[PDB]
């Protein structure tokens, strides 16, 4: 039971660089939303303003 | 060449423009017709064809 706990702690401590791992990645991702946001309105300012 | 204007927020989404007049269109036709139909309106038959 004991060797289950210390794999457990370990294996909490991997879930949560976990946590940190796939924040970093999902922020990172809004901030490449953000820019898509701003592509979009480049879009419709790409729109040529129409011709 | 015409002068689309981009409205939707979708792309395409478009309203088609047309503009055709200019100091040598005047009474089309089709088009200058000769001496009439465009060019009284450039040329002028007031010199004394008219007299």
């Amino acid at each position: 039971m004991r060797g289950q706990i210390r794999g457990l702690e370990m294996a909490s401590k991997n879930s949560q660089d976990g946590i940190s791992l796939i924040q970093t990645a999902e922020g990172a991702l809004t901030e490449t939303h953000a820019i898509l946001q701003r592509v979009r309105e480049l879009v419709v300012q790409a729109g040529n303003t129409g011709t | 060449k015409n002068l689309v204007f981009q409205i939707g927020a979708n792309a395409t989404q478009q309203i088609s423009v047309n503009i055709e007049d200019m100091g040598a269109d005047a009474l089309g036709i089709k088009e200058a017709d000769g001496s009439i139909a465009a060019l009284h309106s450039v040329n002028d038959l007031d010199v004394t064809k008219f007299a």
